[PDB]
């Protein structure tokens, strides 16, 4: 029917300050999906120490379409970090919809400054846990 | 704006 499908996914990474990934290495989430009948599968991929030299001071975060879609997929997405109260903070939005094929990622190489994240005063790493939040809005042709 | 790591 082409009805827009909206859904959210959240993922807690333990001991985030101790992650050994260096620049360009990736942490992968589990797959997730809507509650509709299409059953597109998605995942998040995060670069704890940045994608590349340009984003070396940042956490980099991407949404990837994992499964094989039956028709064209266009999606909007927004990433945020949950504080200890579960409140969304430091949100970054795609604004426009992007075309996804199987294996395609879209995201922000400069999602958040690593030094801002690691400062306990900002409350984004309670108990050294990083909880990432993604909302996806998808239309299928 | 968003970036991608593929063509």
């Amino acid at each position: 029917s082409g009805k827009v499908v909206k859904f959210s996914y959240m993922w807690t990474i333990n001991n985030f300050s101790f992650c050994r990934e260096e620049m360009g290495e990736v942490i992968k989430s589990s797959t997730f999906s809507s509650g509709a009948n299409d059953k597109l599968k998605w995942c998040l991929r995060v670069n704890p120490k940045g994608l590349d030299e340009e984003s070396k001071d940042y956490l980099s975060l991407y949404l990837l379409l994992v499964s094989c879609p039956k028709s064209e997929v266009r999606a909007k997405f927004k990433f945020s970090i949950l504080n200890a109260k579960g409140e969304e903070t430091k949100a970054v939005e795609s604004q426009r919809a992007y075309r996804f094929v199987q294996g395609k990622d879209w995201g922000f190489k400069k999602f958040i400054r690593r030094d801002f994240l690691l400062d306990e005063a900002n409350g984004l790493l309670p108990d050294d846990k990083l909880t990432l939040f993604c909302e996806v809005s998808v239309v299928q042709d | 704006k968003a970036d991608t790591t593929t063509p």
